[PDB]
């Protein structure tokens, strides 16, 4: 089940690297990796999201990017962060009304001006309140993406590694090499995530082929 | 049994020789003989040395494919599987991935395919369709002057 | 120009050319006796100590920096330069400037 898996990665999630200021984060390529039924893994994420456990944030990086963040660990970052290095500026109360209303309520990727004007009687004021709290970003005028706050240098370190892993395995030769050779290899200072992590990654985004050798499942890159 | 081929390979490639070394030639012909997977890691030795920059290493990589072709039959379907890519690394097809330097084995290897290609069309182009149709396409929408 | 080269050449002779400075085959002209020995000692000790020291100071594939690492590369590179051929025009549009300066008494 997809359950399992996301728990797993998120073990992995270095959460020191971040000072625990983030939530851990697993990006759904990721999950793809350990449960290679796509279909079946869209659908439990699916269940799971519904459900109300996981949050689905657009990382933006890339458009196929979600990044999987229980929602427990959304919370209580959140709260305990925005607030302390928030108290007393104004948007702590907005985002407690959020946190309090809207997450537990729709899990939705994106807001739309309407529902908050509405539904949830939030204000322009408010709007820009969460805006500065880093929890909503712009998607359109009038519509904005959730957030994590801080997501920024957790991005920068995911790009970096991740082109560098898809570097050293172009570097390997036939731009082929053996998943427990790249494993074992002592990782760069850029790869500041973990190999597993990013090689997952690059797995479940079929940017390298899987192939089940005698020595075990060889990385190649696919011919472009 | 990897090493060794992959070895094998690097000096026949790297040297830059005008001629193969006979000698670790057919080392490599009763080596490959020996396995059909290794047939096909040898096959991919061959694809990897081919996108490397250099006329010269593309050139022996290209006479070692030809004499594979020529000799092993397995061989045949592996190579016109790809054959779009093969044509296009030694023919040069399309203009935004040229042929590297030196500019001779440049045109030693055009030269060569293309007498390889006829030489294929000759004897195993109804063996295989795609290297016919291969062959219609370069002589048509490539224009490629098989007298030269 | 009165004082000659008068080096040792390597075939016995010494040297019978007459530049005001230094000798092209000889660095600096020094002034020599009839048989080339300098006439300041301590002359021909510097001449000494230069002489003693300038008597002490892939593959099969073609390399492409041979035509990058040769003369005629560094020349065309020295001279096909933008800055270079910036400072051509200019000279040349000062020699403009002259056959401009070509009419005096008249309107021009
Ligand atoms: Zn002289
Ligand atoms: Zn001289």
């Amino acid at each position: 089940s997809a359950r399992a898996a996301v728990s797993e990665l998120m073990q992995l999630f270095p959460r020191g690297l971040f000072e625990d200021a983030l939530p851990p984060i697993v990006l759904r390529s990721q999950v793809y990796s350990l449960v290679p039924d796509r279909t079946v893994a869209d659908r439990q994420l699916k269940e799971l999201q519904e459900q109300g456990e996981i949050r689905i944030v657009q990382l933006g990086f890339d458009l196929d990017a979600h990044g999987i963040i229980f929602t427990e660990d959304y919370r209580t970052r959140v709260c305990d962060c925005v607030l302390k290095a928030c108290d007393g500026r104004p948007y702590a109360g907005a985002v407690q009304k959020f946190l309090a209303s809207v997450l537990p309520a729709c899990g939705d990727l994106s807001f739309q001006q309407d529902q908050m004007t509405q539904t949830f009687g939030f204000r322009d004021s408010e709007i820009t309140h969460l805006v500065n709290a880093g929890v909503l970003t712009v998607r359109d005028a009038g519509s904005w993406w959730l957030a994590v706050p801080g997501a920024g240098r957790f991005i920068k370190y995911f790009v970096k590694g991740r082109q560098a892993v898809l570097s050293m395995v172009r570097k390997a030769k036939y731009r082929e090499l053996l998943l427990s050779e790249l494993l074992g290899r002592r990782a760069p200072v850029v790869v500041r995530l973990g190999l597993t992590y990013h090689v997952h990654d690059l797995i479940g985004a079929q940017l390298v082929d899987c192939i089940s050798t005698t020595s075990g499942t060889l990385l190649r890159l696919p011919e472009t | 049994m990897d090493q060794k081929l992959s070895k094998l390979v690097e000096e026949l490639t790297t040297s830059g020789e005008p001629r193969l070394n006979p000698e670790k030639m057919k080392e490599l012909k009763k080596i490959c003989k020996s396995s059909e997977e290794q047939l096909s890691r040898a096959y991919r030795l061959l694809i990897a040395q081919l996108t490397q920059e250099h006329a010269e290493i593309r050139l022996s990589a290209f006479q070692i494919v030809e004499e594979l072709f020529v000799r092993s039959h397995q061989f045949r379907m592996l190579v016109v599987s790809n054959f779009q890519e093969f044509l296009e690394l030694t023919l040069g097809t399309d203009p935004a991935q040229p042929l590297p330097p030196p500019r001779e084995a440049a045109q030693r290897l055009r030269q060569a395919t293309t007498r390889a290609v006829e030489g294929w069309n000759e004897k195993f182009g109804e063996a295989y369709k795609k290297l016919a149709l291969g062959y219609h396409f370069l002589r048509h929408n490539k224009k490629v002057d098989f007298q030269d | 120009v009165q004082h000659w080269c008068r080096a040792p050449r390597p075939d016995g002779r010494l040297c019978e050319r007459q530049d005001r400075l230094k000798c092209p085959f000889h660095g600096k002209i020094v002034p020599r006796d009839d048989e080339g020995r300098p006439l300041d000692p301590e002359d021909r000790a510097r001449e000494q100590r230069r002489q003693l020291q300038k008597q002490e100071r892939y593959p099969s594939l073609t390399n492409l920096k041979a035509q990058a690492d040769t003369a005629r590369a560094r020349i065309g590179r020295k001279v096909f330069a933008k800055a270079a051929v910036r400072r051509v025009v200019a000279a040349m549009n000062r020699m403009d400037q002259k056959k401009h300066e070509k009419f005096s008494n008249q309107f021009n």
